[PDB]
């Protein structure tokens, strides 16, 4: 232990000198695999640090760069392909050639196209490998118990090392891209620029088709759950100013939302509390979800299409997922959006002891009944349930518990003034939705 | 004419080669290499390129500009301005204009050339030196 | 022969050492296998005066 | 006995005599390569150094063409003890000699 | 069995052979009753038998560079920091505005 | 134009080296862009002793 | 008078977007999880 | 007693030895971190970095610099997709003379040139391409913050003017054209030399390539590149006045 | 057809710059981009 | 040259000899109850 603690592994923040960004993005650019190591290595110790500012603004291609590398080593990655040490090579007037084409036709009976491509590759949902048959909706504690047998195994393959395994390699680089991508966003330069960038966003849609539909190729459980938090990271920071592209996107943006919920075992809530020490990365989900609601553009208009029910690619791909997720059993993805917005809120433990809990709490309650009444009041005829009706009669008995949370703040800091009146709306759209939806 | 100077390019631009294209420039600049226009092709493409090369590398104190370029070799500017730009980008040009002098480094023990040991671990480097087995039934 | 392998790597993570198997390096398919590796690293090492 | 017969290595692209200026110029100048490539001539310094590398010297004294070592694979890293675990060195030689699939047969047998 | 000393002997094995084969390339020279094809064929195994620590020496001085290459802090040190923060009133009054 | 005296031949090449030294010596400072003055100098294998 | 607003717009995000640190940051299991013990207790 | 033994106490005395090694490693990179603290440059185990070339220096206290300038200017960064969908959709290379001329007695400043303009472009700025222009010439900065706009503007009315060559928007194109011939004078001052010539030239053809003809004169009579250029700017510029 | 005959060397040419391809050329790295080392080894062999 | 590293273990030489290999299956097969050892394999009487 002491020795790997003194050993010369790599560079620490103090001595890396002056660290130059263009530099860095031209040996992100190359096809070396020593360049591309030591360029992500400086990257993330870096971008991990404090006192040390990565401005895009003033070198902007640099992020272009990041996200174009992990788009292909994600298609490289699903084909089973390995981009390094190819063993290939890598290199590469009209009259006139009129004339010296009939000079090589006489020669040769004396002796007896325009290029098209792409700049990157087609996304990795239309490759005709990559075809759903399954969705991952592992949950969070589940995940964390697979991952505590995964490395408590006597036979384990942990550390393989990345010169051993050409697919540890890969699964690596991904690892270190995501990690700097998540420690960057955090300033508004950054989050203001990344938000609107084209390839982002393509290389964010690529890594959740990837870790949601078709997980196989990582070689760890460990590196498929950060991935699912440097994602929810990210989209937090972001989603203040993000467009959505797809309605897969808003798919597999909700069901990595809810998968970091606790399920319970339709008719009920289907989430539990998921109590508070346990985990702090749903706030995250309960953040991304408020902030995409808002726009009533084509956010807006995917999830209400979403929730309620290349183009023909997407639609066929978009049935063939609704039919997944479901299997009468139709608006169980209404039903978990809402159970799981519901389970956020921490009834039980505020009410059960009160004045600094629910201080420590209150951004996240005034989000959760935000999206909650956004769901309610916007997207709330194909039913054949009354949906709202079962919200009511849970057997949890939420509406006693946003009365109570009315009654305790009113008996009491700049956002009580808006949970009450939410509280209260709340309660009464959902009987008078109860009502319209029995008639 | 014998080489005058000292040429220093960036340790990612090691893939570049005269007389040869790679997929770096067909990937960076594809209008030579469709054919869509018969004026743009790899021939006068390695034309351009080798001569804003060769021209530089004879001075490399001096900055390369883009007039010179455009008054020495016939094309429409844009192209030429694109060209310029990629070069310019990877080092292989103007990469040592300004150049300054490093001035002088204090070495503390262990960071010099010629600092290696016999005593020293071996921590990559895979081969192991092992005990001579001196024993008389080993013997 | 699974066990007799994990043994004798966690032996080798837990004194804090790495590298490759010796017995496998010392032969000489192991360079007429990896040989664009070999080549780009030769280059690289060559250019910079590390050689 | 058993000879280092290195002048067979005379695959295409070099040659007997190009093998004996390498041989030659790499026993005259230690690991200068530019005098050791301009010594064996049309060839550059690069492929002289790849082929150094590629000559089987040591190869005929090693084990095996390629059963195996055994434990002696890992020889730095040993993990076994003839005094304290005696079964686990000795099946540790053994495990080599035996076909598994005849294993397998006779331990369902016995089940 | 004793594992340890066997290495040894292997090793040990290794050397002594090395040797007596130098020896006797340097034998078949000393004699001028050979051929030329076994002179020559002498002299050249004496100097390929002669760089071989220099061939060792090489190799390792690649294949470090070779694994220093593919190494990344995120396998050798897995419980790297990143940047966590927690949601606050500054999110609430944003998605409100 | 590049510097070259004037019609040099291909023996000449090395007493050119030469007179580069009477160049500088003829104060003058060299550029890092000047033969032999790179600020980049080679790192010796361990396997070279001196 | 838009770089007015400019302002604003950076104290407010300085201060909402500010990483927590060496704090309230607690981490779960699989942040906290020693590889070296675990190799050991399976050894 | 050798330490590259295997019983118990070798291999725990090679580890305690490999420690100690390590120990003082960190030590010296310690001593290397505050030598370069107190401005005082020092050698490190891993280099020098880059030295002072493009991408500056290294071995400075540390800092992130987003780009050293080269030649007192900046890197141009360019849209890619915007460059494939331009490059895929490609047909035609419609080349507009550009003649630029200044006096003193007028505008402040004097300048002559010429050049070549595609117009089916829609990737490249004016007002870049004349800043960087602008700059080859050594322009101070007030000159050239001050003239840019006239220069773009000159250069932006002569694209708008060129129409185009109408055998080829009217489709003509009869494998040898009329017979309309004219001639072409020339008066190249490159130099302290001036190049006087006179040729016909026939414009009903699609075939007569200008650059093709100027590199051939030149090569015949041994001039450099800048003659190649003025003659295939005159020879278009003529043909284009017809 | 035509100018067969005429020696090479006389045949027109352009006037550019000399080629510059037989150059040697120095490459500058990063920091992090080689291992640091120890252990110099043998180069000699074994006396036995 | 059929086992391959049996050659290299070591043994006290003209005197005192040990049996790793056959002690070691003596003690294995002693453990296994001989009917089902019979019915294993054809080489036990």
């Amino acid at each position: 232990e002491k020795i790997d603690s003194n050993k010369p592994i790599f560079l620490f923040a103090p001595e890396l000198g002056a660290i130059n960004l263009h530099a860095l993005s031209m040996s992100l650019q190359s096809k070396n695999l020593g360049e591309i190591n030591t360029a992500l290595n400086t990257l993330l110790v870096t971008s991990a640090d404090s006192n040390l500012k990565i401005s895009l603004v003033k070198y902007p291609e640099l992020l272009d760069s990041l996200a174009i590398l992990g788009m292909n080593l994600l298609s490289n990655l699903s084909q089973n392909v390995v981009p390094y040490h190819r063993n290939t090579s890598d290199y590469y007037t009209q009259h006139d050639k009129m004339v010296d084409k009939i000079f090589e036709k006489v020669n040769n009976n004396a002796t007896l196209a325009v290029k098209q491509w792409d700049l990157l590759p087609e996304p990795i949902r239309f490759l005709p490998n990559q075809f759903p048959l399954k969705i991952h909706r592992t949950p969070y504690l589940t995940s964390l118990k697979k991952i505590k047998d995964e490395i408590d195994d006597p036979f384990t393959k942990i550390n393989t090392r990345g010169a051993e395994d050409p697919k540890v390699l890969i699964n690596d680089q991904l690892s270190t891209i995501s990690m700097i991508l998540r420690n960057i966003s955090f300033s508004d330069n950054n989050s203001r620029i990344m938000s609107r960038n084209f390839y982002l966003k393509r290389f964010i849609s690529d890594l959740l088709w990837l870790v949601l539909i078709h997980p196989e190729n990582f070689t760890c459980n460990r590196k498929i759950l950060n991935f699912k938090k440097d994602l929810v990271i990210v989209l937090s920071n972001i989603s203040h100013l993000l467009e959505i592209a797809s309605s897969i996107d808003c798919l597999l943006i909700l069901i990595l939302v809810i998968s970091f919920g606790q399920p319970k075992l339709s008719e009920s809530l289907t989430f539990n509390e998921f109590q508070l020490q346990w985990g702090k990365y749903q706030t995250f989900g309960v953040d991304i979800l408020a902030k995409l609601f808002s726009l009533e553009k084509p956010n807006l208009n995917y999830f209400k299409s979403i929730l309620l029910n290349n183009n023909h690619k997407d639609k066929k791909l978009l049935r063939r997922l609704l039919n997944l997720y479901n299997d009468n059993n139709r608006h169980n993805l209404l039903n978990d959006v809402v159970s799981f917005l519901f389970s956020a809120i921490p009834l039980q433990q505020v009410l059960s002891q009160p004045s600094l809990l629910i201080d420590q709490f209150s951004p996240v309650i005034s989000q959760s009944l935000t999206s909650i009444l956004v769901i309610v009041q916007k997207i709330l005829f194909n039913f054949n349930k009354n949906l709202p009706f079962v919200w009511l009669s849970s057997e949890e008995n939420i509406g006693s518990g946003l009365l109570k949370l009315s009654e305790i703040i009113l008996n009491i800091k700049v956002l009580l003034p808006s949970i009450n009146i939410s509280c209260v709306q709340l309660i009464k759209c959902l009987v008078e939705k109860s009502i319209c939806f029995e008639n | 004419i014998p080489q005058a100077h000292e040429i220093v390019i960036p340790s990612y631009s090691k893939w570049f080669n005269l007389e040869k294209i790679h997929s770096i420039e067909v990937q960076s600049l594809p209008e030579f290499f469709t054919n869509r226009i018969p004026s743009k092709t790899p021939e006068v493409y390695m034309r351009y390129r080798n001569f804003m090369v060769n021209s530089y590398r004879l001075n490399p104190n001096e900055y390369f500009s883009v007039t010179t370029a455009r008054r020495n070799v016939s094309g429409d500017a844009a192209a030429l301005f694109r060209l310029h730009k990629f070069l310019t980008k990877w080092g292989l040009i103007n990469y040592q204009v300004d150049s300054k002098l490093l001035p002088k480094n204090i070495e503390p023990p262990l960071t010099s050339q010629y600092s290696t040991r016999h005593d020293a671990p071996r921590g990559l480097f895979p081969f192991e030196s092992y005990k001579p087995s001196v024993q008389l039934p080993d013997m | 022969n699974e066990c007799i392998a994990s043994t004798s790597n966690a032996l080798k993570v837990l004194s804090g050492d790495e590298g490759y198997n010796e017995d496998m390096v010392r032969r000489a398919n192991f360079y007429k296998e990896n040989e664009a590796m070999l080549r780009e690293n030769i280059e690289v090492i060559l250019s910079n005066g590390r050689m | 006995l058993k000879k280092v017969k290195i002048l067979e290595q005379i695959d295409e692209n070099w040659s007997k005599e190009d093998l004996q200026k390498l041989l030659k110029g790499i026993q005259e100048f230690g690991a200068d390569w530019y005098k050791v490539a301009k010594n064996v001539g049309n060839k550059s310094p690069e492929q002289c150094i790849l082929r150094f590398l590629q000559l089987p010297i040591e190869d005929k004294f090693l084990y095996g063409d390629g059963n195996g070592l055994g434990p002696l694979k890992y020889a730095p890293h040993l993990p076994f003890s003839k005094s304290e675990n005696p079964v686990l060195s000795t099946i540790a030689f053994l495990v080599g000699l035996v076909n598994p699939k005849t294993v397998q047969s006779m331990t369902q047998r016995a089940i | 069995i004793d594992t340890h000393t066997a290495t040894d002997i292997y090793q040990t094995l290794i050397a002594l052979n090395l040797d007596t084969t130098v020896n006797d390339c340097l034998d078949k020279l000393l004699n001028d009753e050979c051929t030329e094809s076994t002179r020559e064929n002498a002299l050249y195994d004496y100097y390929a038998l002669q760089l071989l620590p220099l061939q060792k020496a090489v190799r390792g001085h690649v294949l470090q560079f070779e694994w220093h290459q593919n190494s990344l802090l995120t396998n050798t040190h897995p419980n790297f920091l990143s940047k966590i923060r927690n949601i606050n009133v500054q999110d609430a009054l944003l998605t409100n505005q | 134009k590049a510097g070259i005296p004037i019609g040099l031949k291909r023996s000449q090449l090395d007493e050119f080296k030469n007179k580069y030294l009477k160049d500088v010596l003829a104060k003058r400072v060299p550029n890092p862009n000047f033969l032999g003055n790179c600020n980049i100098k080679d790192f010796k294998p361990p396997y070279i002793y001196s | 008078a838009q770089q007015q607003l400019n302002k604003q717009r950076q104290d407010f995000e300085r201060v909402r977007l500010r990483p927590e640190q060496l704090s309230n940051i607690i981490h779960d299991e699989s942040d906290t999880i020693s590889f070296r013990s675990n190799l050991l207790k399976n050894f | 007693f050798s330490i590259y033994g295997f019983s118990n106490k070798e291999y725990i005395s090679r580890l305690w030895h490999t420690l100690k090694y390590y120990q003082d490693l960190k030590n010296t990179r310690m001593k290397s971190i505050t030598s370069t603290s107190q401005k005082i440059p020092s050698a490190s185990i891993w280099g020098n970095g880059y030295s002072g070339y493009g991408n500056g220096i290294t071995n400075t206290t540390t800092r992130v610099i987003p780009q050293v300038e080269v030649g007192n200017r900046k890197h141009y960064l360019e849209d890619k997709l915007k460059v494939y969908k331009q490059a895929m959709n490609e047909t035609s290379e419609q080349l507009v003379p550009i003649r630029l001329e200044f006096d003193q007695d007028r505008d402040r400043f004097f300048l002559r040139d010429t050049l070549l303009w595609n117009k089916n472009d829609k990737l490249i700025k004016i007002e870049d391409f004349v800043d960087d222009m602008l700059r080859d010439y050594r322009f101070e900065d007030a000159t050239r913050e001050q003239h840019i706009d006239t220069i773009c503007q000159s250069i932006q009315e002569q694209i708008q003017e060129f129409q185009g060559n109408p055998y080829i928007e009217l489709n003509q194109d009869r494998l040898g054209g009329d017979d309309l011939r004219i001639r072409i004078k020339l008066d190249i001052v490159v130099g302290q030399n001036q190049l006087i010539d006179q040729f016909e030239w026939d414009i009903s053809n699609s075939d007569n390539c200008p650059e093709e003809f100027a590199e051939s004169m030149c090569q015949e009579l041994e001039l450099p590149g800048e003659f190649v250029t003025a003659i295939a700017h005159s020879i278009r510029e003529q043909v284009h006045m017809y």
